[PDB]
RNA sequence: AAAUUGCCGGGAGGGAAGCGGAUGGGGGCCGGCGAUGCGCCCCGGC
RNA sequence: GGCCGGUACCCGCGCGCCGAAAGGCGUGCCCCUCGGGGCACUGCGCUGCAACGCCCUGCGGGCUCUCCAUCCGACCCGUCUUGAAACACGGACCAAGGAGUCUGACAUGCGUGCGAGUCGACGGGUUCUGAAACCUGGGAUGCGCAAGGAAGCUGACGAGC
RNA sequence: UAGGAGGGCGCGGCGGCCGAUGCAAAACCCGGGGCGCGAGCCCGGGCGGAGCGGCCGUCGGUGCAGAUCUUGGUGGUAGUA
């Protein structure tokens, strides 16, 4: 019949064409992966540079005489930790920009003078500091997902960093996390990619949530220790 | 129709949909228009402007016969001439309407014409329905 | 069919004389159609035997064994009910049988949707056709 | 003749694998990974076989 | 007459939901009706009264409706009615409805186990 | 718990499939699914959400004003989800082609005597299909009688609104709120 | 009263349910109206069955002027310039109108 | 029909009984409550 | 060690051999150069994890049904109420009856018919089961198509951002 | 909670469709087996001895635990004063 004939034609066209797009994405793949590759190398081999570095000046400046001040921190991770209820009007609608909206979420915040003092405001119910290189890695991994079409996405792949990134030159999870880490020019946009991560209650349990960290509780600055927390609440 | 009423879904509710609080008695607040000067002021103010008060000088015996005049634009009267009498025609034969056998009595102008000329033929016009058709080249005639 | 099967499925969708439905519209509800020209007798637009011009009908006969009757429908005699059904009393053998099935239903290109549901009612008269000429010999619960 | 090509493909969520213990994941995510383990454990083979 | 289902039945909940104090009295029927009061700890859901139905009580939908068969039932009057069921025997189960004379369930038996339908009725009313 | 309004979920509402019941315009909303579901087109998606509509989201278009709407693009089919309507106020018009879901029989009867087409849905999906050389009109919404009683509130100052009476005349709402001499004006 | 409407005014404040007026036996009155006429028929046999003539008259008041309609009888002044006297027009089926005038 | 009562059999009772969630022990009850069939293969006829 | 899952894709399997089997087995590049490692060219198809039990009309299995025991929970429902278990009112128990309806005007929302018209509603003709149905009239019946004025009266000259 | 809306269960008819019924209908009873989150529904057993359902449309005097509710019946009280 003319009919079916020509369907199968359109059939069979279209069946080549799946071949040679998934031909081309194989190829594609096939350098692709050699990038990440080249990508992962020269940022570890970077991360590793600073670090040392940091040390190398600390000990040529006590050397010379006077002292070196390490440069602040430039990203902030910022966990709730006191639930939606008895709250004031004003906390509430900073925790919906802070993205805390459930208790035991962790987000990633740039440090800069309008965010920390948005801090400031809501600190009785957050718990924050600042996350080393292993929080980072380990919370993207372990507990990554991405804002894609409103929906959330498990990035257990790299395939789904390149539609929700991408034309932000962001193509692995390793681009991602180096790109939060050192606070980077696109970090807009790979931080509200990112989902607000849910965390795991404290195993190890938790120390007061009335106090500040410095009255003994847990809330507000506990600058390094927040990588001392993640580990339990991940 | 009694299956769709909303009572029936409102069956096994205490308060038959009209509240615990204030309740549904018999009429709290008047018969009516009750109270329009009153209680019911914003309303009758609000959404009735002009109800109170006397306007306006009697008129015994109103016949509404003797305010009778209904009227049709110029726009419309083309459609009064049937095909085959407006192709009857040239520049200069115009087709005569009378609109009274239509059943108006004035023709006011709302509306274009064509440039084609007509005969309306009227009890009563208006200024400007006159004027366009003068200016579209037709005339008028006065009857009764 | 003068209209066609669409708008007339979308006619006889809601009720028709040959629709059995059970336990209300809820969840719960049971939809069978029962006409002769329906095979999985399921009451859906792919098989319905009401709404549709091509439709293939496999039922075991009147009083006679081993004979199963196939019947298709004309496209073009539509309107003429007497004249419609295209039927055919084949008592051979199962694999003959199904072989004239295939002709008639998928090689043809008569309507290859009922390719397999008119063999499985196929399988199924014949063996219920089997069975009421021995008896019951297997149970087949395994 | 302007429709697009058919999309019969059910792409479903797919398990999840244990991006940190699992190494055949590991490697489809950050492909260095194998290297950045073998310097490390390569490293420590000469720290330790030194004494 | 082997059935075509292969997940396992788990119920959310087997005991029945009773009306709330169709127990201290008679009148009250057993069948739930939701108290409406306004200090009825059932509807205000203290811990130790009797649990009212949720929508999270629900089953699975592909284990919805079957009977301890693995079977969905069906209710046939009649031979006429049974023969739609020759292609479903997998799925479906045929009951005799409960108004039929022995006759006719003689007929229906008959004919069912012939088109191998599974039946849970063929011994009743004999 | 979370900080959501009702859930997140959302609150508005919009006709996900029509509330009338007619045979022949479901059939139209399962072609209008394959066709925006397939083609892309975002006409058919408008045609689509405009087929999920009311009869008082729907108003009547008349050729004076379908005529306005179409002087000099006669290579251009005319798309109305609604009714067109004819008009005695119109002498010539041009012989078009135009889709849409009724005509008048006096409406029709003028177009095609002028020569035009008078098409229907199904045939509009069949030479625009992704809407090519198409020009989709809509009605005038607000025109009808209901939509003027809107608003603020009739006594209102600044607001032209109608109110509600049960005749014109000098004795139904002329008196107190409608003028200087008999308390205020409005 | 409550949200905007319009005044209400119903005339339902006297025992209307005394006086309702139903129209149940229409029928009823349409085919016994029918009988009647076809009886009279019958008995007025071979006259017509619409019974006397009547006038062509004009409507009164400007709004119906214009229409012609049928009159009780016609003038003593048409029944004579016709030829047809005074007392027998009613008996050979002519109203007479008595009151008219023709101007 | 129910409330209500009698006999017969059983169950339990240190100033209430009844109800909900666990199972445990008693009973009463369910054979669609739970299977014995599938292919290959050798006759011996059908 | 605990809980869950048990595979139509992720994994995995065959397409070669050795090996009961975990598994090993080749070539070429880069790397240190022992040990040995990195990379490499890639193709077709297939694609519901296993082993052994125990019971099988039983003194079995398990039951959403009944009774009981134990543990934890557990105030008496309806109701006005800021607050009910209340030392607040009604309620001994059962059966049946029992409470937002129907009508006129209007309004918004929606459906349907037609659409500058629409109504056939009072009448007439017809109607062989019919208080039904069907036809008819309207050229001005109602509403709408034109509004402003208190009334005499006048009554929309054609839209741009 | 007050309140609103949507989808359903149930009762009694009407217009159609599918049927059950002296091999036992309706109604009612059960420590019977189920289905549904739930209104409810399906089947078995029994009494019962003549009518009854299910579906679509449509309608209405349609869903009871209360009203010192109406009527009828029956308890404890009490073999007591
Ligand atoms: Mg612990
Ligand atoms: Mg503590
Ligand atoms: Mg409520
Ligand atoms: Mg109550
Ligand atoms: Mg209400
Ligand atoms: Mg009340
Ligand atoms: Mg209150
Ligand atoms: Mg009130
Ligand atoms: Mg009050
Ligand atoms: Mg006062
Ligand atoms: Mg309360
Ligand atoms: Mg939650
Ligand atoms: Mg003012
Ligand atoms: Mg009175
Ligand atoms: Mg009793
Ligand atoms: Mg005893
Ligand atoms: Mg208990
Ligand atoms: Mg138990
Ligand atoms: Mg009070
Ligand atoms: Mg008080
Ligand atoms: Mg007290
Ligand atoms: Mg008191
Ligand atoms: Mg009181
Ligand atoms: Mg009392
Ligand atoms: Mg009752
Ligand atoms: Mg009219
Ligand atoms: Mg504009
Ligand atoms: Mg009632
Ligand atoms: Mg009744
Ligand atoms: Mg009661």
């Amino acid at each position: 019949p003319e009919k079916v004939i020509l369907k199968r034609r359109r059939e069979e066209v279209w069946a080549a064409e799946k071949k040679q797009k998934v031909a081309a994405e194989k190829i594609k793949a096939a350098e692709n992966t050699k990038v990440i590759y080249a990508r992962a190398e020269q940022y570890a081999g970077e991360y590793e540079a600073q670090d040392k570095e940091l040390v190398q000046l600390k000990r040529e400046a006590r050397m010379k005489g006077g002292f070196y001040v390490s440069p602040e921190a430039k990203l902030l991770f910022v966990v709730r930790i006191r639930g939606i209820n008895a709250m004031h009007p004003k906390t509430k609608k900073i925790l919906q920009l802070l993205r805390l909206r459930q208790i035991f979420n962790g987000v990633f915040l740039k440090v800069n003078k309008a965010t920390i003092n948005m801090l400031r405001r809501v600190e009785p119910y957050v718990a924050y500091g600042y996350p080393n290189l292993k929080s980072v890695r380990e919370l993207i991994y372990k507990r990554g997902y991405g804002k894609l079409n409103k929906q959330r996405i498990p990035l257990a792949n790299n395939k789904v960093i390149e539609e929700g990134l991408g034309k932000h030159n962001i193509i692995c999870i390793e681009d991602l996390v180096h790109e939060i880490l050192t606070v980077g020019p696109h970090f807009k946009e790979a931080n509200n990619f990112l989902w607000p991560f849910k965390l795991k209650a404290p195993l190890g349990g938790l120390k007061k949530k009335r106090n500040h960290y410095v009255e003994g509780g847990d809330a507000g600055n506990r600058e390094n220790y927040i990588n001392q927390l993640v580990r339990r609440m991940n | 129709t009694t299956r769709f009423k909303k009572n029936r879904k409102k069956r096994g509710h205490v308060s038959a949909g009209h509240g615990r609080v204030g309740k549904h008695r018999k009429h709290p607040g008047g018969r009516g228009n009750a109270g329009g000067m009153h209680h019911h002021r914003i309303l009758f103010d609000k959404y009735h402007p002009g109800y109170f008060g006397k306007v306006g000088m009697r008129y015994f015996h109103k016949l509404s016969n003797r305010f009778y005049t209904p009227t049709v634009n110029v726009e419309r009267l083309w459609s009064m001439v049937p095909s085959d009498k407006a192709a009857e025609a040239g520049g200069d034969k115009a087709p005569v309407v009378d609109v009274s056998q239509f059943g108006y009595f004035k023709v006011l102008g709302k509306g274009m014409l064509p440039e084609k000329p007509i005969v309306v033929k009227a009890k009563l016009i208006s200024k400007i329905a006159e004027k366009k058709i003068k200016a579209a080249g037709g005339a008028v005639v006065l009857v009764a | 069919t003068t209209v066609p099967g669409s708008l007339v499925w979308e006619l006889v969708k809601k009720n028709n004389c040959f629709l059995i439905k059970q336990f209300g519209n809820s969840n719960a509800k049971v939809q069978f159609s029962k006409e002769p020209n329906n095979l999985y007798n399921v009451h859906s637009y792919k098989f319905s035997g009401l709404a549709n011009s091509k439709t293939v009908a496999v039922q075991p006969s009147a009083g006679e064994d081993k004979a199963v009757v196939l019947s298709t429908t004309k496209t073009k005699k539509q309107n003429t009910p007497a004249k419609l059904q295209h039927k055919t009393l084949m008592r051979k053998e199962f694999r003959k049988m199904a072989k004239s099935v295939k002709n008639q239903v998928c090689d043809n290109y008569y309507r290859p949707d009922l390719t397999k549901p008119a063999l499985a009612r196929l399988s199924a008269v014949y063996r219920s056709l089997q069975v009421s000429k021995s008896g019951i010999k297997k149970k087949n619960r395994q | 003749s302007v429709v697009k090509p058919i999309n019969k493909e059910v792409k479903r969520r797919e398990a999840r694998k244990n991006p940190l213990k699992n190494a055949a994941a590991v490697l489809k995510l950050n492909p260095y990974f194998g290297t950045a383990r073998r310097m490390a454990v390569l490293a420590e083979a000469a720290r330790v076989k030194a004494r | 007459a082997v059935p075509l289902l292969t997940r396992k039945i788990v119920k959310k909940r087997v005991k029945h939901f009773k009306r709330a104090h169709s127990d201290r009295y008679i009148g009250l029927k057993q069948s739930w009706r939701r108290p409406k009061g306004i200090d009825s700890r059932v509807r205000r859901k203290f811990k130790g009264c009797t649990l009212m139905p949720n929508i999270g009580y629900g089953s699975d939908k592909k284990t919805r409706h079957y009977l301890p068969n693995k079977f969905k039932k069906f209710v046939v009057h009649n031979v006429s009615e049974l023969e739609l069921l020759m292609m479903h025997n997998r799925t479906y189960c045929a009951e005799i409805a409960h108004n039929v004379s022995t006759k006719k369930r003689k007929d229906i038996v008959e004919r069912a186990a012939q088109l191998d339908i599974v039946v849970t009725n063929k011994l009743a009313r004999l | 718990g979370i900080d959501l309004v009702a859930g997140g979920r959302n609150k508005r509402t919009k006709r996900t499939a029509p509330k009338s019941d007619d045979v022949y315009l479901k059939l139209l909303v399962k072609l209008y699914r394959f066709l925006v579901r397939r083609t892309k087109s975002q006409f058919n998606a408008v045609i689509l959400k405009r087929l999920f509509m009311s009869k008082t989201n729907r108003p009547p278009l008349s050729m004076r004003r379908l005529v306005r709407f179409m002087e000099g693009k006669e290579d251009k089919i005319a798309v109305i989800v609604g009714t067109i309507t004819d008009d005695q106020r119109v002498y010539e018009i041009p012989a078009m082609k135009v889709a849409a879901l009724r005509f008048t029989e006096t409406a029709r009867a003028r177009i095609v005597n002028a020569g035009g087409e008078c098409l229907t849905f199904d045939q509009l999906a069949l030479r625009a299909p992704l809407g090519q050389n198409t020009l989709l009109l809509r009605g005038p919404k607000n025109a009808r009688e209901a939509v003027r009683h809107f608003g603020k509130a009739p006594g209102v100052p600044h607001s032209h609104t109608k109110p509600y009476v049960r005749s014109k005349g000098r004795k139904f709402e002329k008196a107190r709120g409608r003028r200087n001499s008999r308390g205020f004006k409005v | 009263v409550k949200h905007n409407n319009v005044i209400p005014n119903g005339h339902f404040k006297k025992h209307w349910q005394n006086y309702v007026k139903t129209w149940f036996n229409q029928p009823a009155r349409k085919q016994r109206r029918r009988i009647a006429r076809q009886k009279k028929a019958v008995k007025i046999f071979p006259r017509p069955t619409s019974g006397p003539l009547r006038p062509i008259v004009q409507c009164q008041t400007r709004k119906y002027n214009m229409k012609a309609r049928a009159g009780r009888g016609f003038t003593l002044e048409e029944l004579k310039s016709a030829g047809i006297p005074k007392k027998l027009a009613p008996t050979i089926g002519i109203s007479v109108d008595h009151r008219r005038k023709n101007r």
